[PDB]
């Protein structure tokens, strides 16, 4: 037996079907992640990603910041929370500008078919081309994704701060 | 000893011999008349 | 095992084409071989020819031409290279008039020929603001 | 008409000596430009391009090996002759702890006689840091006459190797089938060379070194010690020191090997008198090594129906993840000298570094642990040799890939599958290098900026955020507990570096537990990062030596070429040679950091003096733990502080070290002219110089041309390495000899 | 005197330097035994140091405030043995070297294989030319007069 | 894309055409030299600027000249 | 000029400009650069010969 084969029977792609790229564990694990989980609107994907990211982002800032405390301090928790929230704001700014400069679409998975059927004799790159058919690959989709990331980041950072305070106080 | 003498006539061997001789007479002048800062005359 | 029966018996390498040769352009080289000779891919390692029609896809014209130059060592001459745009827009590239560029063929006009040597080039100061 | 050799293949003539460049097809026509001169030396040993036959290349390589061994024998003979005639070895024998080893006196010219230092023992000369005195003492050499006879034997051996090379190139050259008997070669090199050398050295130790050194440690002066041959003819001179020779060889042949525990011990630790390893332990070690290697030599099938075939072993090691596995590797390693050179050089450099570590870790010679200059010099030299040899192994792997690699013969084997996913390897190695560098160095920079900002509690220090190397401390604990628990027949740990007591000889520390703290964590991760980046450069050179996305036909340009052109945005240094050039730079960086870590850590936390009441005072005073965690600390408390002896050496016997310090700085800066500039400027300047020469009718017929791009890079890297290594050499030697 | 310097024969700091060097050498000499070669070498060092200092003192050498001989190279013949005479000696030797090199280049430049005779020197012709360089000042001002020293327009020039 | 010019010093030795890695140069009929052929550059859009063409030129100061200009994914040799 | 004649190169963009070479052959056809000149000094590319026009070579007396 051989556990490495050309990806999708194409020996010319710059890719391989290894026990890591195309394993059933990899398939299921990546399909349960918010970025690829089926049945999620882009706002929901952004909200979940932001929640998880703020939740694990408050950690390093609170623990190793400039205002640490070997005991529990409200000032240390506030400093870590503010740093995490501002980092989420910076990431949201990056997401917003990236989406602004990347896509020009409001409804995908159709425009591609329209220009593959009804011809696309225009300036292209909006009618024709169009990389990716996901709802995240639109101006509207990425805007809602960034909004969800930002709101979920705030909520997750607050939740993680509350959990840290409870763990440090009642344990 | 016709090609050996031609080998000794090559640039590296001749340069090594000439520089060895040159360093030799310089070192021996500086041994027999050491610490010469100015012209002896 | 492979998508097409005419593909060389290559096991796939992480040196093939990327997302560029799906939305900008891809290059395909075709050739017919008498023997299933073992040759080295321009991208990765060793592949096996088919005793017949062989078709390979690459991301650059230079990769296809390097493969073709390797094919000449196998006494293979009928190799032809095409450019494919994002849709099936096939354009024959290398044997442009059916004759290799090194051999003179009638019907070719000189492109980029100057009727003087290098010393006849105009002075740059006279080529300012044009 | 032998079946292994060809008789009189090449005539012994001086005709080709007078025709420079006769070996090369291109250089044979004669020089037309000065590039021919440089090409003559760059292709001298490239036997692959001089002949199209593997047999001729193999014969040339065999004779070149003989010439190299003759050179090595001449060097050893010179060392022994200097020990015999221009050394204070006899005086050092009677006072090893107070006399500095010197074996080179300097002639009194141009005032250079100041270099003859006060090494002690009514002697003037240059202090020797190669440890030959300790090695000779461990050999039982107690007189300078023995050194003279060893030098004479070395001269005879060097002549013998020269004659062997001449004989095997011109009178009886072996055939290709003889060279390709890798099974027979491995059997012989493992049994005969290694095992029988270990056995012969064990015999010498047992019969000469064991009694003579035991008498020396007992206080017997070298003059009243019996001559070494008397320990063999008289079974009573050795049976008094080791009362087990009275039974003869009967315990050996009767399997009663327990009787020989008198001189075949397993003690560990160090000799309290000399500070080195117990020579009984050394003899037992060499005996065991001899038996193991002799046994290992009976593995491969050579001429009988017995043993292994390396082809059958390799071809059976396939797997689901590796396709054809090792099929074809036997053909690769029996038809390509470059692949063998790659493997041998890489493992040889790694072995040299391992030797360097085990040397200071467990000092194997009497009175060598307390000779700090010798220990520092031996470690640094062996680590440098190891790094150079590893870079050479990578270079020759790349050369094999460019030249001797056959795609057809390596279908779906390990080599093919590695090339097929070279991107993944190189990208992940890139990520690892960035991660390691970011972390190690940025922790250093974070410490530096926290200290500069007056925030001492925010550092990555022991009294701050602490990164304890718990894994290494666990191993240290395991070794110090090994005697009696896991090595029940050991009396002491292998090395006191893992833990134990402070071993001092003559109030000077020989070995002591090397504590590992947060400072060692950072420097060890720096070592890992530098090693990973060097591996990245060399592996990128080897894997992308044949083709790439930039140049799909890079193998057609050869191993050594400057570029493919200014196109593709610029294709400088895409060769594989230009990767052995950058890898040489990074190896210099890594080895420099390694030797700096060794020097500072040893001086600060191992070496020093022990007071009569047991108080340990080190050379620097333990500043490594708290001041080696910032770059400013390395600059000030190590470089600036320990460079005091080099800069203040003028007028003293160490002034040569200051002169070499300055000259190495000059050479290192000189290298940057070749490294930073380009060929076109120098060619156009040579144009005007040639105009002046033509104006004065003195233009040479051999047209002067600027050094080629590849040669410019080679000159730059050679000068850079020479300058940096010489600067560190002078700094280390002056510092460790002064204090 | 010249430039505010004073003769080294009357420079106190010069004698202090000599005394300190001799004292250091004697202190080094004290730690060896009898007529052993180390003591002989150190005594030779002391003797050479004294001889060098005495010769520098009686050499029309000007010493500064540091007690070291300063060279007066403005051109005056009074201190002519410091720069001017060595300058003449070097000019003679270097002109000899350059002249013999140029003569060899021009001589083997008119043979069938000029480039071969540059890596493999014609030692007979080389020896013939080298011992003829003692007249290089005269040979140079006999070839410049005849126009054989300088090329005129066969020399190559770049495009601009 | 880079600019490639051919000059009438061309001797039609074809070494430039058979050295081009991207099939930019070709040999076309001519009457200015013994070989009756001159190099042409009709596919400069594929020119990468490697200058292998003028490394194989035997004429004194070249008959094919490559002038680097605007960059393109083809001229930059980008497989991605 | 003819075979074996000595000429001076007048082409400015030449490695042998202002230098003297030996004419190998002067082509009698209608080529643009008929004069073939061989030189003793190789150029930067290693070649020692080149084709020159009739107005780019000047015969030495
Ligand atoms: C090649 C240049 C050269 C020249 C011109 C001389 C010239 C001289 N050497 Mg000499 N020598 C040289 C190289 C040279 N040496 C070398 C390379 C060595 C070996 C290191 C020696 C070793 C040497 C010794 C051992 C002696 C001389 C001596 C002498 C002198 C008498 C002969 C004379 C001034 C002798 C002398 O004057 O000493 C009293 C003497 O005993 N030489
Ligand atoms: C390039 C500049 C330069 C100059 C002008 C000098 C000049 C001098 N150096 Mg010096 N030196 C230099 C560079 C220079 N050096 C360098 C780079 C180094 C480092 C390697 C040294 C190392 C050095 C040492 C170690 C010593 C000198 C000494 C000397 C002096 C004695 C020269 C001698 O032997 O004459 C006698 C020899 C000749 C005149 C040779 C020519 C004789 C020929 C055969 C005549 C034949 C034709 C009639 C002289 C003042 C020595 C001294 O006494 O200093 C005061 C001394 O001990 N130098
Ligand atoms: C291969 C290693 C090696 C090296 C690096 C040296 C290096 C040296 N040897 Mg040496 N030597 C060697 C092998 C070596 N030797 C061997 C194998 C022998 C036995 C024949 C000797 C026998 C020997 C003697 C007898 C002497 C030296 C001396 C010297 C020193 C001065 C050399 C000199 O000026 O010669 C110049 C050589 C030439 C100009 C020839 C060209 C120098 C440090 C001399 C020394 O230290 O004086 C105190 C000295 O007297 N050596
Ligand atoms: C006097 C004895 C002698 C003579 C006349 C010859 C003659 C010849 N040998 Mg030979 N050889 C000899 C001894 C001799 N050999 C010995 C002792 C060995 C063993 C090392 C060899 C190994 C050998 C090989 C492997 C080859 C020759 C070749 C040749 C031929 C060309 C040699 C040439 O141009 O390079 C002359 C080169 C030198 C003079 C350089 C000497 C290099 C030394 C060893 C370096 C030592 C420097 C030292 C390390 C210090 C460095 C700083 C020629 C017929 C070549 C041949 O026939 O193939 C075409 C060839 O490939 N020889
Ligand atoms: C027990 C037998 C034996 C021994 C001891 C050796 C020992 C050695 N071989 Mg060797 N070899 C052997 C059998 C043996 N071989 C066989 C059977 C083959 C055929 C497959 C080869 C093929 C072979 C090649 C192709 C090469 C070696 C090389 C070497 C040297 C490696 C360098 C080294 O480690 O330095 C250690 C050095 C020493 C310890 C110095 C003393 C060694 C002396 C010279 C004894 C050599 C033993 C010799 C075989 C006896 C033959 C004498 C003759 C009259 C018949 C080393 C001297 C390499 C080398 O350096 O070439 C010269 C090399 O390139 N060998
Ligand atoms: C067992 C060791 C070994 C052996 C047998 C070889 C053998 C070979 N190597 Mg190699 N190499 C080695 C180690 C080795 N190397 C190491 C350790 C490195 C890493 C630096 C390299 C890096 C390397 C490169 C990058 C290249 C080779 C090449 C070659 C081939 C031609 C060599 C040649 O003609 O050089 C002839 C010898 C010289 C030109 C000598 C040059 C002088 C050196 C550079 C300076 C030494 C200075 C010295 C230390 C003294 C300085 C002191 C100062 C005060 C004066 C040949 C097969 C070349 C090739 O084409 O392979 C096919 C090539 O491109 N090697
Ligand atoms: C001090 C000079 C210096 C520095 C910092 C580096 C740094 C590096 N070299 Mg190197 N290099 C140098 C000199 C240096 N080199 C020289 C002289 C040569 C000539 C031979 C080379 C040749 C060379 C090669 C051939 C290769 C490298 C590689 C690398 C990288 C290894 C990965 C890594 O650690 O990245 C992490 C970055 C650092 C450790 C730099 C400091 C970063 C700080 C500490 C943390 C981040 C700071 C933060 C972002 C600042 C933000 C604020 C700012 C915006 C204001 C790294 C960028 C390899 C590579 O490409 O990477 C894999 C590689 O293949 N180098
Ligand atoms: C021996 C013949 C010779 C002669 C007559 C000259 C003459 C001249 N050179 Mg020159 N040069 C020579 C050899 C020679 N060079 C060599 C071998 C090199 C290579 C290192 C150079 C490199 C060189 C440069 C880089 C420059 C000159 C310049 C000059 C001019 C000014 C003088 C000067 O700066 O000296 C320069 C001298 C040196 C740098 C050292 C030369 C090295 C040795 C001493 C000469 C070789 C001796 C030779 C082996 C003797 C063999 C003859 C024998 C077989 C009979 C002058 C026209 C300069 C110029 O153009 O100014 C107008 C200038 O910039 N030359
Ligand atoms: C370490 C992992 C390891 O060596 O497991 C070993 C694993 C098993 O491979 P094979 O069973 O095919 O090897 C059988 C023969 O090739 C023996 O070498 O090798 C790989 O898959 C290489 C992947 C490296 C991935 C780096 C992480
Ligand atoms: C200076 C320089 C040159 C010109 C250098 C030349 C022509 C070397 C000249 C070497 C002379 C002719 C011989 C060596 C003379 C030394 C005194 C000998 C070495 C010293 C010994 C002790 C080893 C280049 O050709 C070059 C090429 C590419 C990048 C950078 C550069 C570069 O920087
Ligand atoms: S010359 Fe220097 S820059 Fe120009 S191509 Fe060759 S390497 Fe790249
Ligand atoms: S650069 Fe020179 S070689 Fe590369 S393509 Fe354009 S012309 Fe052909
Ligand atoms: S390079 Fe110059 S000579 Fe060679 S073919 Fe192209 S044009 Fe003719």
């Amino acid at each position: 037996v051989s556990f490495i084969k050309p990806y999708r029977q194409d020996p010319f792609v710059g890719h391989l079907a290894t026990p890591i790229t195309t394993s059933a564990f990899t398939r299921a694990y990546l399909k349960v992640l918010p970025a690829y989980r089926p049945g999620l609107t882009p706002l929901s994907r952004g909200a979940e990603i932001g929640f998880t990211h703020g939740y694990f982002l408050i950690g390093p800032f609170y623990t190793y910041g400039p205002l640490r405390s070997v005991e529990f301090s409200l000032t240390s928790l506030a400093a870590g929370l503010l740093a995490a929230i501002t980092l989420l704001l910076i990431l949201t700014v990056g997401l917003s500008i990236y989406g602004q400069v990347t896509y020009d679409v409001y409804d995908n998975a159709l425009i591609v078919k329209l220009v593959r059927q009804m011809v696309g004799s225009e300036r292209t790159q909006d009618l024709p081309q169009i990389k990716g058919t996901s709802e995240l690959d639109t101006v509207l989709g990425w805007q809602k994704f960034s909004e969800g990331f930002f709101s979920g980041g705030l909520i997750g950072s607050i939740v993680a701060a509350v959990g840290i305070a409870l763990y440090s106080t009642y344990l | 000893m016709k090609d050996f003498l031609k080998y000794l006539s090559t640039a590296p061997v001749l340069l090594t011999a000439w520089l060895t001789f040159t360093a030799g007479f310089v070192i021996e002048i500086n041994r027999f008349y050491p610490d010469a800062l100015t012209f002896p005359f | 095992k492979l998508k097409q029966s005419d593909f060389p018996k290559f096991e796939g390498s992480t040196g093939g084409w990327l997302s560029a040769a799906k939305n900008e352009e891809k290059y395909v080289i075709i050739w017919t071989s008498k023997d299933a000779s073992l040759f080295e891919m321009p991208t990765g390692g060793t592949a096996k020819m088919n005793a017949g029609n062989n078709v390979a896809y690459f991301a650059r014209k230079e990769q296809c031409l390097a493969l073709g130059s390797q094919l000449r060592g196998f006494k293979i001459t009928n190799y032809k290279i095409f450019r494919i745009y994002p849709p099936l827009d096939i354009t024959l590239l290398h044997p442009f008039d059916g004759v290799f560029p090194e051999k003179v063929n009638q019907g070719r006009s000189p492109v980029g020929k100057r009727d003087a040597s290098i010393g006849g080039n105009p002075n740059p100061a006279s080529l300012k603001f044009q | 008409k032998s079946t292994i050799v060809d008789f009189n293949p090449v005539e012994t003539s001086f005709e080709k000596w007078a025709k420079p460049g006769q070996f090369s097809r291109t250089l044979a026509k004669g020089p037309k430009t000065t590039t021919w001169i440089w090409n003559l030396h760059a292709d001298a040993h490239d036997f692959d391009i001089q002949t199209n036959s593997l047999q001729e290349v193999s014969r040339k390589i065999f004779s070149a090996h003989f010439g190299q061994l003759a050179v090595i024998f001449l060097w050893l003979s010179g060392m022994h002759f200097h020990g015999a005639y221009f050394s204070n070895y006899s005086a050092w024998l009677t006072n090893p702890t107070s006399t500095k080893p010197s074996a080179q006196i300097v002639w009194p010219i141009v005032g250079q006689e100041v270099l003859n230092a006060d090494v002690g023992g009514n002697f003037q000369g240059i202090q020797i840091t190669s440890g030959f005195f300790q090695l000779w003492r461990a050999e039982g050499i107690t007189s300078e006459v023995e050194l003279y006879w060893t030098a004479v034997g070395g001269l005879v051996a060097s002549f013998l190797m020269l004659f062997a090379g001449w004989f095997h190139y011109h009178k009886a050259a072996p055939k290709l089938e003889w060279f390709q008997n890798v099974e027979s070669m491995l059997n012989h090199h493992l049994a005969g060379l290694l095992g029988l050398g270990s056995l012969s050295w064990a015999g010498h130790q047992i019969h000469i070194a064991l009694p003579i050194n035991k008498l020396l440690d007992l206080g017997v002066s070298p003059e009243e010690i019996p001559l070494p041959y008397e320990f063999i003819l008289n079974r009573d001179l050795i049976a008094q020191l080791y009362p087990s020779f009275n039974k003869g060889l009967t315990p050996f042949f009767t399997l009663n090997w327990g009787e020989y525990s008198d001189f075949l011990t397993f003690k560990g630790g160090l000799n309290p008198v000399t500070g080195g390893l117990w020579l009984t332990d050394t003899a037992h070690h060499h005996l065991a090594i001899a038996v193991l290697f002799i046994v290992a030599g009976h593995m491969y099938k050579t001429n009988w129906f017995l043993g292994h075939s390396i082809k059958t072993i390799l071809e059976a090691h396939k797997g689901p993840f590796t396709g054809e596995g090792h099929k074809g590797l036997y053909e690769v390693l029996t038809t390509s000298w470059h692949a063998q050179l790659a493997i041998n050089l890489a493992l040889f450099g790694s072995l040299s570094i391992i030797v360097a570590h085990h040397m200071y870790a467990m000092p194997p010679y009497p009175y060598i642990a307390i000779d700090y200059p010798t220990q520092l010099s031996l470690f640094t030299h062996h680590v440098w040799i190891g790094g150079f040899c590893i870079v050479g192994g990578a270079a020759h792997g790349a050369i094999f890939f460019v030249r001797d690699y056959n795609a057809a013969n390596n279908y779906n084997n390990l080599i093919d599958r590695v090339i097929r996913h070279r991107d993944a390897i190189i990208s992940h190695l890139n990520w690892v290098c960035i991660f390691l560098g970011c972390h190690s160095f940025g922790l250093y920079v974070h410490n530096d900026t926290m200290r500069a900002l007056g925030r001492s509690q925010d550092l990555f220090s022991d009294n701050a955020i602490a990164l304890k190397p718990i894994f290494a401390q666990f191993i240290q604990n395991l070794h110090t507990l090994a005697p009696g628990s896991t090595a029940p027949n050991a009396l002491t740990t292998v090395s006191y570096a893992f833990g134990g007591d402070v071993i001092s000889v003559g109030s000077k520390i020989a070995m002591m537990p090397i504590s590992l703290g947060t400072a060692d964590f950072l420097v060890h991760h720096i070592h890992a990062f530098t090693i990973h980046v060097t591996v990245l450069i060399l592996l990128k050179g080897v894997l992308y030596s044949r083709n790439s996305r930039l140049i799909p036909d890079k193998a057609n340009l050869g191993f050594r070429f400057p570029c493919d052109g200014p196109g593709r945005g610029g294709t400088c240094q895409v060769s594989a040679w230009d990767h052995v050039f950058l890898g040489l730079f990074w190896m210099y960086n890594s080895i420099s950091i390694v030797i700096f870590h060794f020097s500072w850590k040893m001086q600060s936390d191992v070496w020093g003096t022990v007071s009569p009441t047991g108080a340990v005072s080190h050379i620097t005073g333990g500043n490594f733990a708290q001041s080696s965690i910032t770059i400013n600390g390395w600059l000030r408390d190590f470089l600036w502080s320990q460079a005091a002896q080099v800069v203040q050496s003028y007028g003293s016997s160490l002034s040569a070290y200051g002169l070499i310090f300055l000259g190495a700085h000059f050479i290192w800066a000189f290298s940057l002219m070749f490294l930073f500039s380009g060929r076109g400027y120098w060619q156009e300047l040579i144009e005007s110089i040639v105009w002046a020469h033509n104006k004065l009718k003195v233009a040479p017929s051999i047209q002067p041309r600027a050094l080629s791009i590849t040669q410019g890079r080679a000159v730059g890297v050679a000068h850079y390495l020479l300058g940096g290594i010489g600067t560190t050499w002078a700094f280390f030697l002056a510092r460790i000899i002064s204090v | 005197d010249i430039g505010g310097l004073n003769p080294c024969k009357d420079s106190e700091v010069f004698q202090k330097r000599l005394a300190k060097t001799v004292k250091k050498l004697e202190n080094r000499l004290k730690k060896y035994e009898e007529g052993t070669p180390p003591q002989i070498a150190i005594q030779q060092q002391i003797t050479q140091t004294k001889q060098r200092f005495t010769r520098y003192a009686d050499s029309n050498l000007l010493c500064g405030n540091d007690g070291l001989p300063h060279l007066i190279t403005d051109g005056r013949w009074s201190h002519g043995s410091e720069f001017l005479l060595p300058s003449i000696l070097f000019l003679y030797i270097s002109g000899w070297i350059g002249w013999v090199g140029r003569k060899y280049i021009r001589t083997v430049g008119q043979t069938s294989n000029p480039t071969e005779k540059e890596i493999i020197i014609d030692v007979p012709l080389a020896i013939s030319i080298m011992t003829s360089g003692f007249l290089w000042p005269f040979a140079a001002w006999q070839e410049f007069l005849s126009g054989d020293l300088i090329a005129s327009d066969e020399t190559i020039t770049t495009s601009p | 894309s880079h600019t490639v010019k051919i000059y009438d010093t061309c001797i039609g030795c074809t070494q430039c055409v058979r050295a081009c890695p991207t099939d930019v140069l070709e040999m076309v009929p001519w009457d200015g030299c013994k070989a009756g052929q001159i190099a042409s550059a009709p596919r400069t859009e594929d020119c990468v600027g490697c200058k292998r063409c003028e490394t194989a030129c035997p004429t004194d100061f070249l008959s094919v000249r490559v002038y680097l200009g605007g960059e393109t994914t083809r001229s930059l040799g980008l497989a991605y | 000029i003819q075979k074996g004649s000595t000429v001076r190169i007048l082409r400015k963009e030449s490695y042998w400009y202002n230098e003297s070479g030996t004419v190998v052959v002067v082509d009698q056809s209608k080529v643009r650069y008929p004069v073939l000149v061989r030189f003793t000094k190789v150029n930067y590319a290693g070649t020692n010969t080149n084709n020159f026009g009739l107005n780019e070579v000047e015969e030495v007396v």
